[PDB]
This record gives C-alpha cells, structure tokens and sequence, in this order.
C-alpha cells in the first residue's frame, strides 16, 4: 500500500478504528452500522435491533396497539429489560412527544416480536413527519438512501434482533459482519442544533 | 512523539507519529486526524483516572466529544457526502513521509465516493503537493532553528567585516598614494606639501604649483 | 542602538559554536582589515591629508 | 485565481483574485470576505450537483449557512452595530492591490456607521498599515519560498568556503614564512633548522641559538 | 472609487451581493429589508408582507378574532394561500405560542383585509412579550430604532401586501426601493441559541 | 501598549501589556488569557456606550459572553477540573518578560490542583522551555522585520557581486596570460599568434610548433 | 512571585480580578461562591441566598408548600419582593418543571423562612432527577463535591440569608470570606448546550 | 524577470538605509571586479583569443 | 552529522540553478583557496615544523 514519491520521501497510510470504543462503553451511546440501502443496525449495550425500511407494512393501524406516551413505548419488547436504547434512537431521530403523530407497534404476546414501525411515505398528512425521520437517520446514519417513490406509499421499521420479525438476518450473522462506524456515533453524541435535526 | 497503541489501528501494529506533525493540531479544527488523535486521547485519559473510580454517572465522553470535535467539519463532511462527492469517514489517513530523518506530514483523509476509497490517481495533485510541502518544511525548519538563536544583528557585523576585509585587500593590491611629488621635482620627504606645494617650514615657497600623487617608495 | 542591545545580550548569544564562530570571524576580519590599511597607506595618505603644508 | 461570476457584483463584471490571497480564508474564521466566498462557492455547488436532481428535500443550505460562515463575526457585528459603532453589512470589501504584479491584500470590510460608509479618512492607518503589510508580505514571500527550496546548510558551506577562500588570499598577500634564518648568517637552504638551530646531519651544533622567520627567497 | 496609496499599490474596492441567491432560491428562507425607520418587508415565496411598528392600532380587542393556535393562523388572511412564512417569522422573533400573550387578526372577508397586530408597549404586563420581540426583530433586521416609550402605547403590525390598509407603500409601484439584506438572512437561517430571539 | 487598570487586579497597579504579546490573541481561541482580556475591553466598551441612555433593554453583556469566549476552552478547563488534573480557573497569568527590552511572552495560566496552585516546580519545564521560546521570538522577529523592508533581489545581487569581486582579485594575484610564447623565443609582440602558432603578416610560418602561455611581461 | 529564569529573562505572573463586573452588573452577572463541600451563596440583585446539601432535611410532604407553576414561586420568600434569582438559578441548574417532579418548600409566615428542597438522593425513583440537579450544580459552581453517597438519602437547600434556619453562616462575615468566581459566571450565562446540563 | 521587476522597485526600496548601502556596495563591487579584470589583463585575453593570427 | 544529511540530499537539492551554481562557486572556493595556501606557503611551514632540523 506504499509506493515511492519521490526520491526518499514514500507515500504511507495508516487506519484507525473507534469500534472497539464504541463497545468499550456500549452505554449510553449506541453503536450503529448500515448493512445496505434497506438494512440498518443498532446495538445498544448488549441488545441489538434491526431497523428497516421499505414499502412492505406487516402491522396495521385497526386492531394494533399505538404509541404516544414516551414512557410507555415498551409495549414493542418481549425481553422487558430496557427500552431505553429505543428510546434514545427515537428522540435522537428527531421524533417528538408533545405534538407529533404517533408510532405503531405490537403485542409483546404475539410471537412476531418487536414491530415499530413509522410511516414516512410522501403523501397528504405524511411529509412533515416522514421527512425529518429521513433527514434524522441521514444525520445517523453514514450512507442513507431514500427507497421509497415519490407520491407512493413507504413505511419503516424497527425489530428487535432475533426475533421473527428480524428473521434469520440477526443473531450472529448480519451484526458480526457488519461494521460499526464511528462518524455516525460522532453525529449522535453532539446536540449544537446546527446540524440536520 | 504520539504513539497509537495495537487496538486502535487496523491490521497494524502500534506505531508512532513524530511531535512536530502533531503539533500541527495545537490549532487545527479543519483536520480529521487530529480529531481522532484527540478522541484517542481522551479516551487514554478518562480510562486512566475517571474509569478507576465508580462515580462514572457524569458523561464527560459526550460533553467532550461536542467540545473537542468540530461539529463544523463533521457537517462538511456530511454536506459533501450527500453532495455526492468525495468526503471523509474517519477511516484510513494518509500522509507522506521522509524515509531517511523519519520525519512526515500531517496525515490527511483518504477520501471515498460512492463508498469506496479513491485510487491514488484521483488526488495525485494533492499528495504531489504534500511531498513538496514535506521538502519545503522541511528546509525551512533549518532556517528557523537558526533564525531562533543567530542574531540578525552577528549576521550583520559578520556579513559588514567580510566587506570591509575584502576592501582592504583591494587597497592593499592597487596600493594608496601616501605623499605628494612635486611636478619636475625630487621627493619632498620629509617635507609635507599641500595643494598649493608649499610647507610652513619655509623650504618649499607657495607658488601654487600642480602636484601628482605618487604610493610608497 | 542596536549595536548596544546586541552587546548587552553577548552571554547569552555566546552560548552557540555558531555564534562564537562568527564573533571570531568579525574580529579577525576586523583586525586584518586595520592591517591591510596600515599596510597600504590609507593611515599615511590621512596623516600626510590632515598635515598637508603644515609641518615635516 | 478565484474568479467571482457576475452576478456576485454590484455595477461591475467578473473579477478574479489571487489564490495566494484567497488561500488566507482556509484557517481565517474572523473575516466576512471569507465567508462570502464560501456562501458563493456553496451557491456553485449546490447548482451543479444539488439543483439537478428533484432530490431536493433536504433543506441542507441552512445546516451551510450553520457551519460555513462564522456565527460569533455575525454577532459580533451586530454588537457593534447595537453599540453605534462601525460594523460589517457584508457588501463592500476593500483591499490594497499592486498594479505591476497582481498581488492583492485580502480585502476588508468597509465599516458603515449611521447607516453611512466611511469616507476613507476614518480609517486611513487601517488602509496605510495594510498597504504597508502588503509590501512587507511581497518581500517575505521570496524569502519563504527561497528557503524551501535552498538549504541553509549549503548557504553555510559556500559562506564557510568563501571565507575560508578570503584568509587564503590574505595570506597570500601577507605571506607566511617557510624555513628559518640563523641570525647572522645566510639561508640555510636545503638543510633545515629546529627550534635549537641545529641539524642532525651534524653541520649545525646545537647552540640553542635564536632564530628568526623569513619567507620565500 | 480608486485612488494611489503608495508608488505602485492601489486602492481598490469590490461590493458583493447576494439578489441571485435570494430570488432564484425564495422558498425556505425570506428575504427582508428595511425600507424606513417604522417600516419593514418581508418577501417569503412570492407573496410580500409590510411590517411596521408604530403607537397607531386600528385592531381592537372586542369584536376581532384572535390566535392562540400555530395552525388556525392561516384563517388570518384573505388571500390565505400560505402563511407559512407569517409562521416562521413569528417563530423565528422568538415568540412562543404556549407562554406568551396571544396576538389577533382582521376577518378575512373584511375589505381591510388581514392585519397581524402585536403589543410590544413598554407598560404593565406587557415588559416581558415585548423586549423578547423587539430582539427577535433586532436580529432579523439589521437596524431597528423603535418608537416604543415608556409608559406610552405601541404597537408591532404586520399587514399582507395588497390589502387596502397597506396603501401604495406595496405592490410594483413601491418596496422595490427598500434593498433586501443578506446579514438578515445569516442571522435568520442560523439556529444557535447564542442570539438575539 | 494594552494596560489594565487598577479594578482588574489583585494587589498591584496599572498594569500595560505589550502589542505583540497582545497580537496573539487575535486569532488565538485556546487562550484563557485572552478571553479574560476580550471581556475586559467589552466592559471597557460598555462604559463608554451602553451607560449614557437608559435603554439597555438588551442582554448584549450575555451575547457577548456567548461570543467572545471560547466555550470549548472552558468545557475543556471544566473537564480538566472533573478529571482530577490541575486545570485554569482564570485569576492567576504567568508569562516571561524581558526586563531589559521590556518585551514578553503571552502569559499562561496558572494551573490550580486540588484548590491550590501549582507550585512552581511541577510546571518547571514550561516557563524554560517559554523563555526559550522568547528568546527565539524576539531573534526571528528581527529576522522577519529584516526581511519584509531588504528584498531577497538585492540580497543576492550583492552577494553575487562580492563573489565576482573575490574571483577578480584571486585572478588579479595568479594573473591571467595575455600573448602565447614559442619555444625558447621572445613573445611576437605586437605581432599575434593563431591556434598554430602562425602569423597572417607572414613572419611566423604555420609550422604548428607547440606554444606556451605567459604573462604581461 | 517574581525569579529569574535565564541571565535576563524574569518569570512574572499577573492575578486577574472581576469583582467590578459582578457588583456593578449585579442583575445581570449573579456570582456564585462555595464555603466548602456543603455550602454555597447565590448574589443576585442585592439579595443573597444559601444553597446547602446535606443528607437532613426537616420537611414533610403532607403539609408543605408544593411548587409547580413558573409564576407563583415567589410564595419562598419572607420579602417577596422579586425571586428572580430562583428563577435563574431553577432554569440554568437543568431543571425544568414541565415534566421532572417538584420541589418542597416551608410557609411563608412559618418562623424558618425560604427552605425550598431538591431531593437528590442517589436511590429509587430519583436516580435522574438527582444526578440532572447535581450536573446543573457542577456547571454552575466550580469545585463541586458531592457528600449524598449512594443507597441513603441526600437533600439540596435554598435559603435567603437571614432568616432563622440560614443561622449566623449568613450576614456580613462568612457572605464576604466567600469569594465569587467568574468562571461561575461565565458557566451560567453561555447557552450552547454543550455543558453539563 | 527577476532582474526586471526588481528594477522597477527600486524607488520603493531606496527608502532604508540599509537597502542603499547595498546598492552602494554591490555597484562598487561590480566597478572594483571590473578594473581588477581590466589590471589582471583577463580582457586582454579574451581580444587575444579573439583575434589570434587575424590582425596585429 | 549535518553534513551527511546534506549529502544524503545532494540529488534532491541539485535540481535547481542556484543549488547548482552554490555548489560550483563553493567547490570553486576551496580548491582556489587551496592553491593559494600551497603556494603562499602554509604547506611549506607545515612540512618544515613536523621535520624541523630532521631532513634535508
Ligand atoms: C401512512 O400514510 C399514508 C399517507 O398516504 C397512508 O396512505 C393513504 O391511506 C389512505 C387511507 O387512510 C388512502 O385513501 C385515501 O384516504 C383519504 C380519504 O379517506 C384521501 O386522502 C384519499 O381520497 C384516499 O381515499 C390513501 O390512498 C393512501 N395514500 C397513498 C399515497 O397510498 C397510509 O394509510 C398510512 N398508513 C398507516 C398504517 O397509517
Ligand atoms: C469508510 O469507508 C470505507 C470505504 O467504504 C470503508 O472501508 C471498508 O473497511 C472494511 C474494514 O473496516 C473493509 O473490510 C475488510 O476487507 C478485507 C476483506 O475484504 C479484510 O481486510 C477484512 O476482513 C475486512 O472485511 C472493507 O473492504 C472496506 N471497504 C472498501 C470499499 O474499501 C471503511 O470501513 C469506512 N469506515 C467506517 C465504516 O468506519
Ligand atoms: C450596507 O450598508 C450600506 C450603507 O447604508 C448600503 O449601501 C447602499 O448601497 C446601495 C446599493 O446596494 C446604494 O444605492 C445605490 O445608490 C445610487 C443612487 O440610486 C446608485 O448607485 C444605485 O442605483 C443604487 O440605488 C445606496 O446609496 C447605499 N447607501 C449608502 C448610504 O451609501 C448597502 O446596501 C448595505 N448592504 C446591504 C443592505 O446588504
Ligand atoms: C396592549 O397592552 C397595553 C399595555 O402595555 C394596553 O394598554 C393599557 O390599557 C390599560 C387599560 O386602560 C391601562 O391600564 C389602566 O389604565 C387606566 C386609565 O389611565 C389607569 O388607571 C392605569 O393606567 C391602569 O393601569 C394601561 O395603562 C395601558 N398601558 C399603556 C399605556 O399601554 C392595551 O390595552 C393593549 N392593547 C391591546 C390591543 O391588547
Ligand atoms: C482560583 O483558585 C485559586 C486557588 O484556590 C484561588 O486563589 C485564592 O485567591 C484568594 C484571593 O482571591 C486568596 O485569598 C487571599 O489570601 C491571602 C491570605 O488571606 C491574602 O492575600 C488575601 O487577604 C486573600 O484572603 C486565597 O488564598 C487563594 N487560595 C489559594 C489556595 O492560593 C483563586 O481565588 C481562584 N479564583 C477565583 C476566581 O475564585
Ligand atoms: C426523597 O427521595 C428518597 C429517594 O431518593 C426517598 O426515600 C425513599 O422513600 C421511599 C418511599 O416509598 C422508601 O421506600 C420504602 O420505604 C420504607 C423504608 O424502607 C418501607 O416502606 C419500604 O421498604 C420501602 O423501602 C425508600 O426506602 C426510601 N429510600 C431511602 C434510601 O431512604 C424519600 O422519601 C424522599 N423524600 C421526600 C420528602 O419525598
Ligand atoms: C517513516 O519511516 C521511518 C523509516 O521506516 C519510520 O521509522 C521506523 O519506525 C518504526 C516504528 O515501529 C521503527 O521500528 C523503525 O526502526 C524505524 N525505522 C528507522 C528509524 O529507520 C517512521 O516511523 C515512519 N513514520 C511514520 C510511520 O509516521
Ligand atoms: C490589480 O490590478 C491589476 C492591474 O493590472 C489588475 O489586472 C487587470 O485587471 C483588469 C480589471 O478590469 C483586467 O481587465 C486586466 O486584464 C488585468 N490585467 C492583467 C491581469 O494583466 C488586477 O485584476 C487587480 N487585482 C484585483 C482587482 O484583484
Ligand atoms: C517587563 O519588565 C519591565 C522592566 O521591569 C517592565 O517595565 C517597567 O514596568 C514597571 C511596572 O511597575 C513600570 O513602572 C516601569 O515604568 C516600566 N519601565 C521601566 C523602564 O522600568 C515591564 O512593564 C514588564 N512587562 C510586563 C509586566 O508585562
Ligand atoms: C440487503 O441485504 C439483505 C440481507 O438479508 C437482503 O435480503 C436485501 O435484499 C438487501 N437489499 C438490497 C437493496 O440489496
Ligand atoms: C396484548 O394481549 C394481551 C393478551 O390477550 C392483552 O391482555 C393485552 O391487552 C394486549 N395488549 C395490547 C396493548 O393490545
Ligand atoms: C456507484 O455505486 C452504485 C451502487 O452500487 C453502482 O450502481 C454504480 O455503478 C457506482 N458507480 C457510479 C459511477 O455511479
Ligand atoms: C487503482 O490503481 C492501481 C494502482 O496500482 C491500479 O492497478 C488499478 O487498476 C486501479 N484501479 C482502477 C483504476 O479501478
Ligand atoms: C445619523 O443619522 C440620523 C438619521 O438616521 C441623522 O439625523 C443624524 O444627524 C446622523 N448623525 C450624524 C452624526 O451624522
Ligand atoms: C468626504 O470626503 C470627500 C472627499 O472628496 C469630501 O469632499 C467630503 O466633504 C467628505 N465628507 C464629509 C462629510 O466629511
Ligand atoms: C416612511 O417611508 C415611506 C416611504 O413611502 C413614507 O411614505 C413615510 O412617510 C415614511 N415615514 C417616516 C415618518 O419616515
Ligand atoms: C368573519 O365574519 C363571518 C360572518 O360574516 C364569520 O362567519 C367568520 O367566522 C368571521 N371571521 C373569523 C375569522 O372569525
Ligand atoms: C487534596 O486536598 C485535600 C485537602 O487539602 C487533602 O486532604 C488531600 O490529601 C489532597 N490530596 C491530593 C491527592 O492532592
Ligand atoms: C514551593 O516549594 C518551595 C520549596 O522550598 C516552598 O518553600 C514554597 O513555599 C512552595 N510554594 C508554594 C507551596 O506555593
Ligand atoms: C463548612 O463551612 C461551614 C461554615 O459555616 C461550617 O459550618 C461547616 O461545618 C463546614 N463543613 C462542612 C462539611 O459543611
Ligand atoms: C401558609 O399559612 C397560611 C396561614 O398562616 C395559609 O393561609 C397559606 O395558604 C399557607 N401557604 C402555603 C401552605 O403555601
Ligand atoms: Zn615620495
Ligand atoms: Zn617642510
Ligand atoms: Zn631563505
Ligand atoms: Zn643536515
Ligand atoms: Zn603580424
């Protein structure tokens, strides 16, 4: 990876790497990694989640639990440990409490698991909402990229890793061979409201 | 100088950057390698003493990591990523450096666009650039080390004799008349004449005769 | 002036090779140079100037 | 250089500037040209790249104005225009520019007070100093520049070697005595005489005799 | 406005502007300028706005419908086919709808069209609205010599172009006089609690 | 130059300060020092111009201190302080001065550790190392005034001048041969001779007889 | 304090004071100063309060004063001329009344005066709130130490001097061996969220 | 262009003393080389070499 | 020390004309300087003092 430059002087390059710092205090501060255009990931402390976006919604708005209190959007849990780390991404996104429309989720009975889901499409009563989440996990996440249509219907999503709902991605496949970035940690511990949120 | 440790490198060794190449970063906020060097640092500290006591419920991480991270750099970087162009992720740094003195740059980012690293025919201007700024810095660091302990003024009294030595040896070849000679006359020695030729001894009368100029004899 | 604050900072000037280098450099350039002109007739050609028909 | 469109100026046509001078607006935070330039080259940017595509649902020129000017010059001016005193509107910058060889000081605000610019007598030292800055930086940018690409030690080897090349004229002139005279007597050439003035041949007792030095005959 | 400042240097000066930036791009950040010393313009989109500030009201508290809502204030107007900028500069001066005293408006089917009216008089409980709002006008507009005294009555008003009570001083004919700042902007795009709102 | 007055020290009186130590603070945003002098000046302002009218309606003293101190300087000093190291709490400025030149170094806090400030045995190989600094200063000062007034042109024509002017008194004592001389014979003054020795006048054959080289004689 | 370092250099310090801004800019700049680990004073205005942590507090939730509204806060006060200096210290200690629960305080008539609490003990149902006030604390008063330990009970005291409970700590003699810092200050003034609160 | 555009700077550097002592010694020093190759008789061998075995 | 590192360098440096012309005018220097040693006769001196009163 060196070439010489000149006549003594070499060309020379070095990596550095924080995930080790990102897990050194798991703690407070998530690590988060992207695994493609429709795949991202989030752990926090020893929990791993699985955030999704796509057009599919598996979860309806009829018959299916809602959330507005932010205290209690555990419903959304099977392993009632914490949901803090959900939290945290939630009102780090940009999301509001007081005067912004609610989430879905789903029975922790039902085996299907943890099934958050936002509705981000580009429609009437949905480009308020669904822009600044987007903006919100452009300012997270490194490489966003939007996959949802102009003037269609998109939805996203969040699972808890190794549950149904995160299929067979999770465990130790999709998070051990996906890489934590440090830029986007750097992104979500610093609040100077200058930035896309 | 600043050492990184195993852990922090990626399929590397520790290694060690020299003091003068990190002391570009005692005021750089435009420069990603620094800000790393400085989370690295904070790190190494706050394990050393902070992590040591259980009080560890005050999160001096984050409230550094706002202060002593350029939030400015950090949206650049972001604004030229969804610019679609070439930005950093703090990642791989690249620098040039001097194989003989051990001496090198400020390692810069190795940007990437549509998320792959630059080949090094993108940017080649800029670490042609880097290795005539290593040569430059490098020659001129001498001129200021001497700057810094040779006055201006010895250089001056110095450079001042050398001119004034080399004006008397041309003195001391072409020679300098020493006594005047009076036209169609002998030598007056000892006799002193003026312009006029004449002498307040009496010998020599003031008659305002011409007079030639003649060295030692 | 300057040549006054330079003589008042000598100790600490003189503290280099260099420097000392070049204090010994200007002093016997200097000196040779005294020399050249008592060895070529400038001291001469002043003194015969200044006492032109006017004494032997 | 760095060249300004048209419809970046007011009554006038395209201007360019000098790199070196705009070069002074990579670590300068503190002056409002800089950060006009940058609003200017943002405008470039985001029409080339970010204006083509129907992509524009990110409102990233505010996050720009954020992070690419600085917010406490801003508030700075406005404290001074709060106080009465002359401040930066960001309209018109003047600066001190050399007619024979381009180079061009970074321009400056022209300070309005009372809603009125000033009348070039208000802060004539400001404009005098800066002029004489400019020459002063035309002269230390040779300097600069020679000294990163000549070495301070060759200066001192051919300074070195030119006074060393002097003291050997000047003991050519003077001349420097090679063998030894016996006192009274004439050159004892070829023999040769020590410190004693004798001769291990035997033809010179040792008498510890003075002696004397004569050069060449 | 060149003259000889030494032997070969030259003074030379170089205005700058902003109109491109301003008008090509006219959505997401208005342009304001100062036309007199009682009278201001904001030009958000392509719909001009008149704010004066002065001790004359013709709004009064009886029979004139009121805001309390950021969202019912569109009915304020006429010509109501956006207020989004009347919204975001009331939120950019740094009024608050939730703690601070309310604002009215003129009917819309009025001949007078609407008129947005505030009360920044320097009186009794009125100090604490006021100052707040006359910063928050201090930073938008860059000179601001308010009329307001103590003791006495004065009044912030912001009228849409066009209606009647905004007499010539709008439209083509006018306006056009007053020069649009870029330093408005700069400190009206920026969000970072360290000014003036 | 700047000067403090009696209201903002502890036990001692006015207080001046020189422009070139000064100098550094305006672009300096990691000095305490510097801060302390900006709020200083802003209450000197204030005085001046936000005392006179009753109409400080306006928290400018707040704005201020959100912009002319550096936050980062002072989470820095705050985490320093959390972290059990000795931190600044800007009261106590230490700096080297010059008694003769009366010229000094931009003072440097005072770190206090455990409530009480360092003695001045811990921080030893600061002041050292900042009189050394001090010292270069001032003698790359004078070299830096040297150079923007003397053009680098006129350095090296002059010094290229006394190198011709040495090579032409070297050449005047070895002397350079004028007129070639045959074999054992007598130079053809005023005759000349070409590369063969020959004369055009026809008194010198062409017989390319070897030739030697002599002397004004 | 003065010693020489070379043959002409001379170490020098200069002791820098900003007493004059504090006392004159009285209700703009309050000074915080700190007795030891247990005892602070507030200057704002030309009052002066005592902030105290202790692990005793002799008050009661049946029959004491509960605050909630950002406007009746002056009850805490025997001379409820102005308690402005709460205000801001409430509002740049981090804590805020929306949504972290209230504070106590005693009566007015009752002989002890203000004694308005913050329960801060490091145990259930408060391992928040009291790390939020003792943050705010170590932001606005350099060398904050903490005495509340961990699994016992642990109060923060209000107290403007005088009153009976403030004892002879107040007055001319501990107020004046107390020294304000302006780093105090400094601390409480800038807003750029970046601090500790 | 050196040469040049140091030329046409001239009035601006001869303000300082020290830039007119160097002009001095340079202009004296070229004068004092050129006699010397002149007395050295270096002149004289290049109209030698000039005009060897062409004129007389 | 400082030399080798200078001429460690020499191919770096000489790629300029005034590197180069430094370099001529020092060699230059020192040979020159050395003819005029040998022939004023510091040489000589030196080989009369180390055999003085020992050869012939
Ligand atoms: C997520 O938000 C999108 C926003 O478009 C919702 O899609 C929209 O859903 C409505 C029914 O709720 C579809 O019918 C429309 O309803 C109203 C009248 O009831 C009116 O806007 C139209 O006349 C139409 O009938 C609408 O077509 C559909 N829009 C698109 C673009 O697909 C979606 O239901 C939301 N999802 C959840 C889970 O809340
Ligand atoms: C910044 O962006 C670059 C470019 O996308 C990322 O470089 C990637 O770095 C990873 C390791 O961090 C590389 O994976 C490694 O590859 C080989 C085998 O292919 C081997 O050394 C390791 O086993 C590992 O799998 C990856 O190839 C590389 N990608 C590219 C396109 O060069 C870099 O990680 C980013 N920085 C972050 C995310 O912090
Ligand atoms: C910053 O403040 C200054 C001083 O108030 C403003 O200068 C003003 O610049 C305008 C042009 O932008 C001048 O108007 C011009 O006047 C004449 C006569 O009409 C003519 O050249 C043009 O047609 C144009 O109308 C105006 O006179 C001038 N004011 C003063 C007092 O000199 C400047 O505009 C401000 N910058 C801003 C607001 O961005
Ligand atoms: C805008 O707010 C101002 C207060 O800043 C309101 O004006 C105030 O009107 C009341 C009602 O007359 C005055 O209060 C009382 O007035 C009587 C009559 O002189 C006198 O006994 C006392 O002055 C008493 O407080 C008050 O002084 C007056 N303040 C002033 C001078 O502005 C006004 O009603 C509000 N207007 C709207 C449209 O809401
Ligand atoms: C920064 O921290 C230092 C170290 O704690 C503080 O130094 C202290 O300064 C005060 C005066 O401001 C000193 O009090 C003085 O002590 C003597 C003996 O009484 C006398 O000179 C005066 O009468 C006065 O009382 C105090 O001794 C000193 N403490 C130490 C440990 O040296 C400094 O005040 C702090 N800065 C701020 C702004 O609080
Ligand atoms: C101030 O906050 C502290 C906690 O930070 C409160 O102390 C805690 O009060 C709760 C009340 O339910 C105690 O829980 C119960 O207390 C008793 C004694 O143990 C008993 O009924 C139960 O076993 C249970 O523990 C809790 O123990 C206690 N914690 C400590 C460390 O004492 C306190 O009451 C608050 N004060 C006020 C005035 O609100
Ligand atoms: C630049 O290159 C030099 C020469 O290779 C490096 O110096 C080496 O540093 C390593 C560090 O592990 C030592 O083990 C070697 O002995 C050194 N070699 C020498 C002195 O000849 C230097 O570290 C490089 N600079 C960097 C990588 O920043
Ligand atoms: C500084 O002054 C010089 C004078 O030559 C300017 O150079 C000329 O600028 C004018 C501007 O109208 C051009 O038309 C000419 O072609 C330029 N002549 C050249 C480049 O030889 C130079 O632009 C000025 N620098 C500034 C304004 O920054
Ligand atoms: C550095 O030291 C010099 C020499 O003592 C100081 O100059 C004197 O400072 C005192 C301070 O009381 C004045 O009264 C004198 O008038 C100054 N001049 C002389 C000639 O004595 C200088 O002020 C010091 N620099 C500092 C403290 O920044
Ligand atoms: C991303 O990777 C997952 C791995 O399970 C795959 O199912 C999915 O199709 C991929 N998405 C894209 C857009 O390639
Ligand atoms: C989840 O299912 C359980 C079991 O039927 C039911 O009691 C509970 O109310 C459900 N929760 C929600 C939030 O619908
Ligand atoms: C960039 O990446 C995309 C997505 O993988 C790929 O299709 C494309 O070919 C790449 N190159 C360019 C020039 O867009
Ligand atoms: C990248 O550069 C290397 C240099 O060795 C070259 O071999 C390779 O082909 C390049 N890759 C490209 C141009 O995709
Ligand atoms: C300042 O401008 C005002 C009008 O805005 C004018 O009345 C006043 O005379 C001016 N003051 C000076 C000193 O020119
Ligand atoms: C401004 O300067 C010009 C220079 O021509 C002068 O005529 C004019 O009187 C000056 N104006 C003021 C107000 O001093
Ligand atoms: C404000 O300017 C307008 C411009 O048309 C003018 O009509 C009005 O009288 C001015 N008001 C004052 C008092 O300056
Ligand atoms: C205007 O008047 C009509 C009745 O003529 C009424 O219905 C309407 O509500 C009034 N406007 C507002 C905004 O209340
Ligand atoms: C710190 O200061 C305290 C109070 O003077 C003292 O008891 C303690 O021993 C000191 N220890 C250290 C580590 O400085
Ligand atoms: C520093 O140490 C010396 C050692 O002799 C001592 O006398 C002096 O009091 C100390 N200064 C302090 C503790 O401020
Ligand atoms: C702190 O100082 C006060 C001064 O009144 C004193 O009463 C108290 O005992 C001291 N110590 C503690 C631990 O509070
Ligand atoms: C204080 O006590 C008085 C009676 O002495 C009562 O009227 C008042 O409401 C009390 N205030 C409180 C409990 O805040
Ligand atoms: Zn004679
Ligand atoms: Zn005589
Ligand atoms: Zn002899
Ligand atoms: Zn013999
Ligand atoms: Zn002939």
């Amino acid at each position: 990876g060196t070439f010489k430059i000149g006549l003594h002087t070499e060309f020379q390059s070095v990596t550095l790497t924080m995930q080790r710092l990102l897990a050194n205090h798991s703690n407070e501060l998530p690590s988060l990694c992207m695994l493609n255009n429709s795949f991202y990931y989030m752990r926090g402390g020893v929990n791993t989640f699985l955030i999704r976006v796509s057009d599919i919604s598996v979860l309806m708005k009829e018959y299916d639990v809602s959330i507005y209190e932010p205290e209690d959007l555990g419903n959304c849990l099977n392993k009632s440990d914490s949901s803090w780390a959900i939290h945290w991404f939630s009102n780090a996104l940009g999301h509001d409490w007081l005067m912004d429309p609610p989430m879905l989720c789903r029975n922790k009975t039902k085996k299907e698991g943890s099934n958050i889901q936002f509705n981000i499409s580009k429609a009437d009563d949905a480009r308020v909402y669904g822009k600044k989440i987007r903006n919100g996990m452009r300012h997270l996440f490194r490489g966003f990229h939007d996959p949802c249509e102009e003037g269609k219907v998109c939805y996203l999503t969040i699972n808890q890793c190794g549950d149904p709902s995160s299929f067979d991605y999770c465990g130790v496949n999709h998070l051990s061979k996906c890489q934590f970035d440090h830029v986007n940690t750097l992104h979500f511990l610093v609040r100077s409201k200058t930035h896309l949120n | 100088g600043y050492c990184l440790e195993e852990w922090m490198l990626i399929a590397a060794k520790m290694k060690c950057f020299g003091n003068t190449a990190v002391a570009k970063c005692n005021q750089n906020h435009d420069s990603e390698f620094c800000d790393m060097l400085r989370l690295f640092d904070y790190n190494k500290n706050a394990i050393k003493t902070l992590n040591d006591e259980a009080k560890k419920e005050i999160n001096l991480l984050s409230q550094a990591v706002n202060a002593l991270i350029s939030d400015n750099l950090l949206m650049k970087n972001k604004i030229k990523e969804l610019m679609s162009i070439p930005y950093c992720n703090y990642t791989k740094f690249w620098y040039v450096n001097h194989t003989l003195t051990g001496q090198h740059t400020l390692p810069r980012c190795w940007l990437i666009r549509n998320g792959s690293y630059l080949n090094t025919s993108e940017f080649r201007n800029d670490w042609i650039l880097e290795s005539d700024h290593l040569i430059s810095e490098m020659l001129s660091k001498e001129y200021a080390e001497r700057q810094g302990k040779t006055p201006i003024t010895l250089v001056d009294i110095c450079f001042w004799s050398t001119i004034f030595f080399t004006a008397s040896l041309f003195l001391h070849l072409v020679g300098i008349p020493t006594h005047r000679h009076l036209k169609g006359e002998a030598c007056p020695l000892p006799h002193k004449l003026d312009s006029f030729g004449g002498c307040r001894c009496g010998k020599y009368p003031r008659l305002k005769k011409p007079t030639i100029w003649h060295k030692r004899h | 002036g300057q040549l006054i604050s330079f003589f008042q900072e000598i100790p600490v000037f003189l503290q280099e090779a260099l420097n000392i280098a070049l204090v010994a450099v200007s002093l016997i350039a200097v000196i040779a140079g005294i020399i050249n002109l008592y060895k070529s007739g400038l001291f001469q050609f002043i003194f015969f100037l200044l006492l032109a028909g006017r004494s032997c």
